[PDB]
């Protein structure tokens, strides 16, 4: 909307190879940020024991 | 019939096992009549 | 707000076929406990009813 | 097991058949799901809920 | 209409379907790490109980 | 896909070609249970009888599997992912899915225990990430 016709046409050649640089200083990593997944699990044995229960579990074990 | 028996029937038409069809798609209002005829006489 | 995955799960069930008859009337489950009801032949199970 | 389907048969005679869902965290050391699979679900003499 | 203009096009295309799937990834993550948090929630209930 | 597998030109010639592997795989075990006895110093002959053994059981389960219908492909596949999703549960669910079929056919101590449930199940991509690692990598043996 400002530039005459002769002004744009050298500013739209600029354009296109503004957008051809921005696709090599961009990259394409992918990959590893795509293969990362939602697996996450709580897992565990957590038990209060008497000493004399320690005693009745030894005798079933080892 | 009607669409319901000549889509199901016709463009399968019996066949089957290998065919497969493709896919399935002043000026303001007065009650007089203005009339069309501009005779005077016409009505 | 949240997207709900809702920790889909492991749920290993066994549809046991139990075989309950001539029912009878119980209140909760602190006295129908076996050592101090002792049901007939007749009646072969007990319905907590509250 | 054959033998857990016949037992089964015999017991029940004219009593209804339900359908309950049994958990298996709910079921005790005893009730290991190796042991149903070679002699089935075996109720205590306290007794267990469906 | 020019074929920098619809190389422009495909790449909106393409980075865009690329933020539909990454929002639903932090949505999954998010939500999964919630999940845990929520069984250590029912533990501190369970093991003070 | 459908229709691939559903043509019947490619599918009968893939049953005419069972029938022709199968006799060339029993010719070559008949004539390899006798040797040849003449008035001759022989070599081994036995590489090239039993290179054709193997290549009439290669190519025999080529075809036999390549020829598989559809519905009998997704039970399959269904197995393996029960078998993929038991992984994440209890050890009578892990070893029953990966068949093992043998099962199936003064004193009042204070003990408690507080149990992580098994009932995780990460999400369901990681479901596929299950099924594309028994399928896609290297063999083992042959």
């Amino acid at each position: 909307t400002v530039l005459p016709p002769a002004d744009f046409l050298h500013a739209w050649l600029r354009h296109c190879r503004l957008r051809d640089e921005l696709d090599a200083l961009a990259g394409d990593p992918s990959m590893l940020s795509r293969n990362v997944f939602p697996d996450m699990r709580l897992q565990g044995r957590v038990d209060i024991l008497t000493d004399s229960a320690l005693r009745r579990r030894d005798y079933v074990a080892v | 019939i009607s669409y319901e028996e000549t889509k199901a029937l016709a463009r399968f038409k019996g066949r089957g096992r290998e065919y497969i069809p493709p896919k399935l798609t002043e000026e303001t209002l007065t009650l007089v009549h203005h009339t069309a005829s501009r005779n005077p006489l016409s009505p | 707000s949240q997207l709900l995955t809702g920790e889909r799960r492991i749920f290993e069930y066994l549809l046991c076929q139990v075989g309950v008859g001539r029912s009878v009337v119980v209140e909760d489950e602190k006295e129908a406990c076996g050592s101090r009801f002792s049901l007939l032949w007749e009646y072969d199970s007990a319905y907590l009813e509250k | 097991t054959p033998h857990l389907v016949s037992a089964f048969e015999r017991r029940t005679q004219g009593r209804l058949l339900t359908y309950s869902f049994v958990d298996t965290a709910s079921l005790d050391e005893d009730n290991s799901l190796q042991d149903i699979a070679r002699r089935g679900l075996k109720i205590p003499m306290t007794g267990m809920r469906f | 209409s020019s074929p920098s203009e619809e190389a422009l096009l495909e790449r909106r295309r393409r980075i865009d379907r690329e933020l539909v799937e990454k929002h639903r990834q932090l949505g999954q993550l998010h939500s999964n790490f919630l999940s845990v948090q929520k069984r250590i929630d029912e533990a501190s209930k369970n093991l003070v109980g | 896909v459908e229709m691939v597998a559903r043509d019947r030109r490619r599918g009968k010639s893939r049953q005419s070609a069972i029938k022709n592997f199968t006799t060339l795989f029993r010719r070559v075990l008949s004539g390899e249970k006798y040797l040849l006895v003449t008035q001759a110093q022989y070599q081994d002959s036995r590489d090239q009888g039993t290179r054709r053994l193997l290549a009439a059981v290669k190519h025999t389960l080529t075809v036999k599997m390549c020829d598989l219908s559809l519905p009998i492909q997704r039970a399959v596949a269904y197995r393996l992912y029960v078998l993929c999703v038991s992984q994440s549960g209890s050890s009578f669910l892990r070893k029953l899915a990966a068949m093992d079929r043998d099962g199936v056919m003064d004193s009042e101590i204070l003990s408690t225990a507080v149990k992580a449930d098994p009932s995780s199940l990460p999400s369901r991509e990681h479901g596929n990430l299950m099924m594309t690692l028994l399928v896609f990598s290297p063999p083992t043996s042959d």
